[PDB]
Formats: structure tokens, C-alpha cells, sequence
RNA sequence: GUGCUCGCUUCGGCAGCACAUAUACUAAAAUUGGAACGAUACAGAGAAGAUUAGCAUGGCCCCUGCGCAAGGAUGACACGCAAAUUCGUGAAGCGUU
RNA sequence: GUAAGAGCCUAGCAUGUAGAACUGGUUACC
RNA sequence: UCCUUGAUGAUGUCAUACUUAUCCUGUCCCUU
RNA sequence: AUCGCUUCUCGGCCUUUUGGCUAAGAUCAAGUGUAGUAUCUGUUCUUUUAAUAUCGUCCUCUACCGAGGACAAUAUUAA
């Protein structure tokens, strides 16, 4: 089918930082990277040095998938695909080839229209289950610097007959001698091989993280980062949440809180809920093993 | 959607044939038949038009006397409609109306 | 094998106006350009709804059952030679009266044979 | 940019006011893939012996045609060890409770 | 005995894309 | 531990016999 | 008698099977001679003259290069 949507998908840093924006509507102007059916192309400028970026796939492709039709990143944490499918499940399982392709993205698009036309289709449930490590290297500020223009490559011939009034950038082209050079749209888009998810899955596998016992039933929590500001008749009821809370042993000369419970599960528990991750009294609370 | 226009006239008449005479099997068999055996009625109802048109009397020894009435009232709506063509056709033949060869020879065949 | 029956016929749905106009088609026949675009309805003399309703039809059909039977009613030398008259009461037997439901029996069928065939 | 300022006030500059208010699928490109007959070898046109008109039917097969005309070999394909639910007799020989 | 692949077997017409991620921790009793 | 390389000749060809997208037919014998 | 294995006979499933239409769709016939292909049988290679065709130097033209002409023997076959 066609598409035909009004205002599309969009994230911020694509954009643009104007919050008054021109755009212009296509009916059905180009068809989409993936899906190859037409839809509707929205075009605008996002600031002043930018590209004029349009949207490059359908309502409907950002709807199986959740992310910015031009970026091809998450609308909510803005993260690649692939890093957002390995912090959750890939149970889509959208098909390549082409004439499966076109029958799913059919059966899909009448279950979207089927429907009210405002969810994730089957993403929600999983959607639902979040918070893992992609909320700890989710971009905080716009990267206004994906808006900007192509090297002129009547500049790298050092032929640049426009000079000044060039919009092109006269800078450097990066290295092909990378990884992070290839990056193909389809790529990115079926979560198979991005080097740029490659790279932030790296960078999360170094991460901090909540630890196992040293020995076996040991529920015995070393807490550091404890601070004097702060009481211990609190903590009983930020914790038990657990299950029967064992042993509570408290120092505050190291400022450091032993704790015990029932069973080790619980006390991995508290170091996974707790991990990197907790603060109360405003102030970070700090958790290892013995 | 392509319409039946002057060469597709016998095979469409003869393609819906088919298509009542097997509704018209569906609708009269049984409740616990095993929803076999339409095509051996639709060559017994092929069978019985040839020996209409042979002049050959059709009976088969064994067979059940809703399938045998509903082929006899299918040929003989058949034979209707062959006739009252060839009657029309002859009527344009002899008055010298604008006609094919081949249904020259079809009406010949038929006479 | 290639001569073949059908079994099933082709389904509707998938073209040329049948979802989406088949994604709006520029394709257009000639018998699809504007022709009769103005319904035209029924009026006050013809039988329009409005003088349908307040009529009782029983009363004019017996009517005109009546008119029907009653026009019906209203319309209704060589003494020697070796054979007779063979035909004494034949008041020209009305076969063209009777009408025969059999293509090959028919009356019009027996004129047809007569003619056609010497 | 132009004009008006009983603007400094000369014809030099400056000030004020008025009108005028957002082009560009942004490349003269870099790229990226799928594609021109047609030649190369092979390859040979359905209907139970042979020579043959054809009309259909079905759809992840198209071409020519403005065509809901008509052609494309009857346009091609279709040719299948065509197995879908669910069993019982009788004696006979051998071993067993 | 000619368009039917298949393949080849060489080509050619569409594209003016989206995208480049970097930051760190204490020890102590009978 | 039979030895253990950077590679421009090998099996044919001719003749005879049995079945066509060529070749020509519209055609006949034999005793009383 | 009952349970199990193996001969043997037989019943029921065996449409699991004839997958259209038209003027039974129509018609109903052959011999000889050559050429080509395939198969089978028999036996061969490597380690002088006649005919045809066309790198060096010199000259001219045009902008070291290109074209044109002339000259110097070369290749094939047979005894
Ligand atoms: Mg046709
Ligand atoms: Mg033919
Ligand atoms: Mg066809
Ligand atoms: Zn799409
Ligand atoms: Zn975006
Ligand atoms: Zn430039």
C-alpha cells in the first residue's frame, strides 16, 4: 500500500534546536529504505549550519521498530537497534528476503490498522520490561552534530570553485581505515552488524556492575559510601522490601553497612537493584562483597 | 477483470456449468459423506451431454437417483441452450447477416 | 495437467480498485470517463414513493384482473376416382396452441426441421 | 538601496524615521547497487499413432497494445512413485498363564 | 528447424541518502 | 625419512552402415 | 480357553484413480535417395622448387610522435 501520514516521527536532535520549524510535505514523494513502498516525506531545516535532513522510512518502519525516521535511532533512550535488542529481546524476527519482507510489512501494516494507531505493535510488552544498561550510556544532550553538511568533494580535489558560499563543509572526510566507516542503511536498521552498536556494547561490557558472593550463602553486604547524614531505621524499610532482612551490622566510623538476609538470592538482589544505581538521602549509597 | 466477449462465450458457459453443478452436489449429499467424488459426477454429466449428442440412450447401471435427475436436468439445459443457438445462428445464415466461417461450420454440424 | 478443470475460481480483492485503487492507479479506460452523471428520479405522474404509499393496490388489481377476464370474455366429372375425401372433420387440429417444454419435440422445432432440411 | 527630516548642518560625514524582511529535492559531485540487445555453446514447441484450429482455467510469471479489444507456441507454467482421520476374519504352526 | 530459459557473458539505468559515543573511589577491634 | 614441485603434444582417425528440418514424388507391376 | 510371534486365506478402506470446452475440435496417406552421425576396427607421433600475402635506413608532409612510398629476405607445399 501507500502510507499517506500527517506530521511524522521524529526524535529532538533531528529536529532541530528551533523550537519554530518550516517543514514541507510530499504526498508520496520517495519510497522507504526498507519497506520500498512509498509514504510521505517530510522535509525541513533543523537550524542554521544544518542539511535540510528528511525523513528516509515510513510511519510503519518506525513503528515495528520504535525509533526517528531520518536517525534511525530510539525515540526514547536514542540508542542503535542492535544495542536496544542485545539490553532486551529480538523476538521481532522481521524477514530480509524480499518477497517475505513485503508480505510481513503487509500483515503488519494491517495489524497496525487494525488497531488504534499510537503503540509499538508487538514492542509494548517488552516495552513495558526496561531500565538495563542502555539507561546508563543513553545520550543526556542533543548531538546537533549529525546536522551537517556533506565534504565537499570538489574541495578534496582542491577544485572547490564555490569557495565561501559553499554550504558544503571544507573539512576532513574520516579515515576509511575504520570499522565505523561501512554502515550500511539496512544494517543499521535490522540490528545486524553496526559498528556504532559494536562500539557502545564495548563500551557497556567495561561498565560497573553488581557482583556474585565470594563464598557460598554469604549474604553478608559490605556497603561503602555510607555518610553521617543518614539513619539506620530507614534503610529496614528501603530494604525489606527483599524478604525477612537478616543481619544488620552498622559502623559508621568507616561510614560502612554490613548487612545479612535470609538467603543469598536476596542478597544478590539488593546488589543488582542496588548496584550503581541506588541513592537515598540524596546522597549515592555504595554496595561490594566482604 | 475480463470480459466474456465472442470467443470465450462456450468455454464461460461451460465453466459456470460446472461451478452449479458441483454447488448442487455439495447442497445434496449427505451429512457424513466423505466430500469426495465431484469429479467422477462431473464425468458422469460430461458422459451423459456426449451420448445427448450421439443420439446414444444414457443410463448407468448403479448410481443414485438424486445424481442421475440432476445430470439429466443439467443436459438437458445444455441441450437448450445448443439448440436455441443453432436456431438463431440459422436464422442469421439464412438471412444473410454478418456471421463467421466457423460458425458456418459449427451450425452446419449442429443441423 | 494443462487441460484442467478449475475446482475454485479466482478470488476478488487484489486489483484495480480493491483496497487502496490498487495504490491510485493512472490507468483509466474509456468506459470509465464521465457518462450519465445525473440520476434520474421518479416524478409525481410516474410512480414516485410519495404517491405509492397512500395507495391500496388490492382493490385496483382486482380491478384490472376484472377488465383483464372480462376483455378475455368479450374476445371469445371424375366421380371415378379411388380415394374419398380423406379429410371429413379435420378443423386443422390446433398443435399451434400447444407448447411443448422439449427442444426436440417442440412445434417450433418441427417447423424448423421442415424448413431448413430438404 | 532610496527618500524625507525647517537633524547637526555642510554639501564631506553622522544621527533619526519611512519603505524594503529569509532562495535552494541545497553539487559544477563523491558514492551506491541493478541493469543492453545480443552474441556464446545447450535448447525445440500441447491434446492417449501421425499432422494439426484453437477457447478457456489458477497466480510471488510476464511482454505488445489506449484498451474491460486482440495478439504473444492454444503466450509460458501446470504432467503429480496423485495415500487425509480410522480396521477386522479364519484356520495352521510354535511358546506361555 | 525461431523466442524459452537457464544460466552466462559483457554490460547499464536508477542514487545525490541515513550514520561516526570519551570521563576516574576508604578499613578497621577482645 | 621410498626422493623431497614455481609445469608452452598425447591415446587417436577413417570408413561403413543405419536412420533426417532435404528431396525428390502424385505416382505402377507381373501371368490365362 | 487366554496372551504373544510366525506362515495362509479372506472382508472392509482401496473416487488414493481416468483433472474442462468446441464442428466424435479437424484430417488420416508414401517411397526413394541422400546426408549426417555414430560405432567399430585398424593402425600411426614425440625428443630444393611453384603459388599467395606483408625490425633497421633514407626522403616528403602535419603537430619526439603519426601517415605514405623504396630498399635489405621471410612463410607455406611437393621431390
Ligand atoms: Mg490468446
Ligand atoms: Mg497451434
Ligand atoms: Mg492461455
Ligand atoms: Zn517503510
Ligand atoms: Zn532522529
Ligand atoms: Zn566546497
Amino acid at each position: 500500500n501507500w502510507e499517506d501520514a500527517d506530521f511524522p516521527i521524529l526524535c529532538q536532535t533531528c529536529l532541530g534546536e528551533n523550537p519554530y520549524i518550516r517543514m514541507t510535505k510530499e504526498k508520496y514523494g520517495k519510497e522507504c529504505k526498507i519497506c520500498a513502498r512509498p509514504f510521505t516525506v517530510f522535509r525541513w531545516c533543523p537550524g542554521v549550519r544544518m542539511r535540510f535532513k528528511k525523513t528516509e522510512v515510513c510511519q510503519t518502519c518506525s513503528k515495528l521498530k520504535n525509533v526517528c525516521q531520518t536517525c534511525l535511532l530510539d525515540l526514547e533512550y536514542g540508542l542503535p537497534i542492535q544495542v536496544r535488542d542485545a539490553g532486551l529481546s529480538f523476538k521481532d524476527d522481521m524477514p530480509k528476503s524480499d518477497v517475505n519482507k513485503e508480505y510481513y510489512t503487509q500483515n503488519m501494516e494491517r495489524e497496525i490498522s487494525n488497531s488504534d494507531g499510537t503503540r509499538p505493535v508487538g514492542m509494548l510488552g517488552k516495552a513495558t520490561s526496561t531500565s538495563d544498561m542502555l539507561l546508563k550510556l543513553a545520550r543526556t544532550t542533543p548531538y546537533y552534530k549529525r546536522n551537517r553538511p556533506h565534504i565537499c568533494s570538489f574541495w578534496v580535489k582542491g577544485e572547490c570553485k564555490r569557495g565561501e558560499e559553499c554550504p558544503y563543509r571544507h573539512e576532513k572526510p574520516t579515515d576509511p581505515d575504520d570499522p565505523l566507516a561501512d554502515q550500511n542503511i539496512k544494517d543499521r536498521y535490522y540490528g545486524i552488524n553496526d559498528p556504532v552498536a559494536d562500539k557502545l556494547l564495548k563500551r557497556a561490557s567495561t561498565m560497573p556492575r553488581l557482583d556474585p558472593p565470594e563464598d557460598k550463602t554469604i549474604t553478608t553486604l559490605y556497603v561503602g559510601g555510607l555518610g553521617d547524614t543518614i539513619t539506620e531505621t530507614d534503610l529496614r524499610n528501603h530494604f525489606y522490601q527483599f524478604g525477612e532482612i537478616r543481619t544488620i551490622t552498622v559502623v559508621q566510623r568507616q561510614q560502612c553497612a554490613f548487612i545479612q538476609f535470609a538467603t543469598r538470592q536476596a542478597a544478590e538482589v539488593a546488589a543488582e537493584k542496588s548496584f550503581n544505581k541506588l541513592i537515598v538521602n540524596g546522597r549515592r549509597l555504595n554496595v561490594k562483597w566482604g | 477483470a475480463k470480459t466474456v466477449t465472442k470467443q470465450r462465450v462456450e468455454s464461460h458457459f461451460d465453466l459456470e456449468l460446472r461451478a452449479a453443478v458441483m454447488h448442487d452436489i455439495l447442497d445434496m449429499m449427505p451429512e457424513g459423506i466423505k466430500q469426495n467424488k465431484a469429479r467422477t459426477i462431473l464425468q458422469h454429466l460430461s458422459e451423459a451431454w456426449r451420448c445427448w449428442k450421439a443420439n446414444i440412450p444414457w443410463k448407468v447401471p448403479g448410481l443414485p437417483t438424486p445424481i442421475e435427475n440432476m445430470i439429466l436436468r443439467y443436459v438437458k439445459a445444455k441441450a437448450d441452450w445448443w439448440t436455441n443457438t443453432a436456431h438463431y445462428n440459422r436464422e442469421r445464415i439464412r438471412r444473410g447477416a454478418t456471421v463467421d466461417k466457423t460458425v458456418c461450420k459449427k451450425n452446419l454440424g449442429r443441423l | 495437467t494443462a487441460a484442467r478443470p478449475t475446482f475454485e475460481p479466482a478470488r476478488g480483492g487484489r486489483g484495480k480498485g480493491e483496497g487502496d485503487l490498487s495504490q491510485l492507479s493512472k490507468q483509466y479506460s474509456s468506459r470509465d470517463l464521465p457518462s450519465h452523471t445525473k440520476i434520474k428520479y421518479r416524478q409525481t405522474t410516474q410512480d414516485a414513493p410519495e404517491e405509492v404509499r397512500n395507495r391500496d393496490f388490492r382493490r385496483e388489481l382486482e380491478e384490472r384482473e376484472r377488465a383483464a377476464a372480462r376483455e378475455k370474455n368479450r374476445d371469445r366429372w371424375d366421380d371415378d376416382v379411388v380415394f374419398k375425401n380423406c379429410a371429413k372433420g379435420v378443423d386443422d387440429q390446433k398443435k399451434d396452441k400447444r407448447f411443448v417444454n422439449d427442444t426436440l419435440r417442440s412445434e417450433f422445432h418441427k417447423k424448423f426441421m421442415e424448413k431448413y432440411i430438404k
